[PDB]
């Protein structure tokens, strides 16, 4: 336990499913202009509500953030 | 990058300090990151095990 | 009225770092030789037994006392360098922390521009206002002409008034370090636009436009757009006439002052502009003018909704329209979408349109190739009565 | 089959069974998940750790220190 | 250029760099190759071959 205290913020990460990007390691293309487009989230009552918009898939690490402090 | 390509050395250091910089964003809420007491506690971690190790072997050494 | 303000910021450069050459070969030979010989002695001295031995093969090895240091020639020598980490680290740190300081002026600079296009682009729903800031856009061709013949239709998408200047002394890809190079590209793909602003389209620049997808999505749309002109548009500025098959859609358009003629009067006051046919054009006021020039202003802006599905907008519609009018072709026909930069399309449910990316200043087409333009901020029959009950109380 | 201890039957039809199955869930899982380049570093040193020991375990087989002692 | 004919060490290794590249353009289909395995395991079998030897000798020195 006194070494899991060490690796319990490392773990946390791991099991919130948060994982850091991967590496260019021989593609050589760096530049990327595919800017992605809005996920968009439509209101539970549907009828007459213009649906709203979040910037991508990123909008999850808000909540794999949440997660990993209720593992932590 | 899928699946278990290959992968160098500076990509090793570079992902682990990601890592890194991911634990301190995690545990405290900053990542200004000019020093990390991280580290230095693992490091007095790793200090207490090659200890130990030592000693375990300046045991050994008695018959 | 708000303040926005361009910005141009260079991008800093990523580090670079030499690729490890590799060991040669005799350097693990003489690896394994070295520990060959440290384990040959300690099993000399377990078999040797006399704690002479033992200090003796402990005490002329010490090396390590000196090595801790030597380990400065392996540069030299080439072996094995992972002490370099530190220094690397920490400009890898600084780096990062100089890019949060560009991140964070770009969410200024978005917060800015945010603020400034809903407050010249309200949210259909927020126009029942309808007072202290309608109608109060401009004929004139400075100033307000910015925003004078443009209308919001949906969010959006757009280019941040931030203008990123390249990276310049880029490593070459060998030497470029992943960890800078990739989160510099992800700036540049992330902080290449603002997400969920207002977007806008132009009456002064196409001739018409054409209205594809589900009937409710298209209608939804256009009632969204007719509440817009009419709040941010007066009467004497911006005139609507709706071309219609099915008027039971339409009944909600009759309070609105900006569908009221001038010319005929009755009853309830001004004549409405709602017509049932192409046919029933009695106007001929607005079909004596010649073919449309795109801006670069006409003293009613007529704007003229068809649902009617007739050929014969053809005969009085050239290829190129009217000039003080610009249409909206609902029901989208082969007659009408002969331009795909003119074609508003609802490629998902939701009422996500489709169409070629203009550019934000000049609303000109930039490139042929269809691409995501909005989510249709779309209105319900109801809203767009309670704003019409709203806008007939006036008469200014 | 040279073997007749039970235990010697169980240990070889779980490894049969097992080390494939293992193998089939490596290759469903492999190729579509990410990893993290530590542990692709592993992965490759596994090669190299597991290629070393098999000469000096070959000498141990052929006796060749024992005999070298001896003679 | 027949025969025998002398050839220097810069030759030598440079033949010997050809021929990995075109091993590594046998076995993968890539010839890219700012790293390569094929020398880091060869490297590993240099690494079992000389510890053999080396405990080969440390068994002579016993009578």
């Amino acid at each position: 336990c006194v070494l899991m205290y060490h690796g319990a913020p490392a773990l946390s990460r791991w099991l919130s499913g948060i994982r850091l990007p991967v590496f260019p390691s021989a593609t050589s293309r760096w530049v990327f202009e595919a800017r992605p487009d809005l996920p968009t989230t439509v209101v539970v009552s549907g009828g007459g509500q213009p649906t709203l918009e979040g910037p991508a898939s990123v909008r999850d690490v808000l909540l794999r953030a949440e997660r990993a402090r209720s593992f932590l | 990058g899928y699946g278990l390509g290959l992968s160098t050395r500076t990509q090793v250091t570079g992902y682990q300090f990601l890592a890194r910089r991911t634990a301190m964003a995690l545990t405290r809420w900053r990542v200004r990151m000019e020093v990390e007491p991280g580290r230095r506690q693992v490091l007095a971690v790793v200090a207490s095990v090659s200890a130990a190790g030592v000693i375990c072997l300046g045991a050994l050494l008695w018959s | 009225a708000p303040v926005v303000k361009p910005e141009n910021i260079v991008l800093p450069t990523p580090l670079s770092v030499p690729p490890p050459e590799g060991k040669p070969w005799w350097l693990v030979v003489v690896g394994v030789l070295v520990v060959g010989l440290l384990v040959g002695m300690v099993g000399m001295t377990v078999a040797s037994g006399s704690r002479l031995f033992l200090g003796a093969g402990a005490i002329f090895p010490i090396f390590m006392i000196g090595g801790v240091a030597m380990m400065m020639f392996g540069g030299r020598f080439g072996g094995q360098q992972q002490m370099s980490r530190p220094k690397l680290d920490a400009m890898r740190a600084q780096f990062m922390l100089m890019l949060d300081m560009l991140r964070e002026t770009a969410q200024e600079s978005a917060d800015s521009m945010d603020a400034n296009y809903r407050w010249f682009h309200p949210a259909p729903t927020t126009l029942a206002a309808a007072v202290g800031s309608s109608r109060m856009w401009e004929r004139q061709p400075d100033g307000k002409d910015l925003n004078f013949g443009v209308v919001r239709v949906g969010v959006g998408m757009t280019r941040p008034e931030v203008t990123w200047g390249e990276p310049q002394n880029m490593p070459t890809d060998i030497e470029l370090e992943p960890v800078t190079g990739k989160a510099l590209q992800e700036f540049g793909r992330y902080q290449s636009v603002v997400y969920n602003l207002p977007k806008m389209v132009s009456l002064l620049v196409e001739p018409w436009y054409s209205l594809v997808g589900e009937r409710e999505q298209v209608l939804g749309l256009t009632r969204a757009i007719i509440c817009q002109l009419a709040f941010s548009h007066g009467p004497d500025h911006v005139q609507m006439i709706v071309v219609t098959s099915d008027p039971d859609r339409w009944d909600w358009v009759k309070w609105i002052p900006h569908f009221g003629d001038p010319r005929r009067r009755d009853a309830a006051g001004n004549a409405r502009m709602v017509y049932t046919s192409v046919r029933e054009f009695a106007t001929e006021q607005a079909e004596l003018f010649a073919g449309r020039g795109s801006f670069t202003t006409p003293t009613p802006h007529h704007v003229i909704i068809s649902d009617i599905e007739d050929p014969q907008w053809e005969y009085v519609i050239s290829s190129e329209g009217v000039d003080g009018v610009t249409f909206f072709d609902l029901t989208g026909s082969p007659l009408w979408t002969g331009a795909p930069q003119r074609v508003l399309r609802f490629t998902d449910s939701a009422g996500v349109i489709e169409t070629l990316p203009r550019d934000r200043d000049t609303w000109m087409v930039i490139d042929d190739n269809a691409w995501f333009f909005a989510l249709a901020d779309q209105m319900s029959e109801a809203d767009a009565e309670q704003f019409a009950h709203q806008m007939a109380h006036w008469r200014l | 089959l040279v073997s007749g201890s039970p235990a010697v039957l169980s240990a070889g039809v779980a490894v049969l069974v097992l080390l494939p199955a293992a193998g089939l869930t490596a290759a469903a899982v492999v190729p579509n998940t990410i990893y993290s380049p530590l542990f692709r570093k592993i992965v490759e040193w596994i090669e190299y750790l597991c290629l070393m020991p098999i000469f000096p375990l070959a000498l141990w087989l052929m006796n060749v220190y024992e005999a070298i002692r001896y003679r």
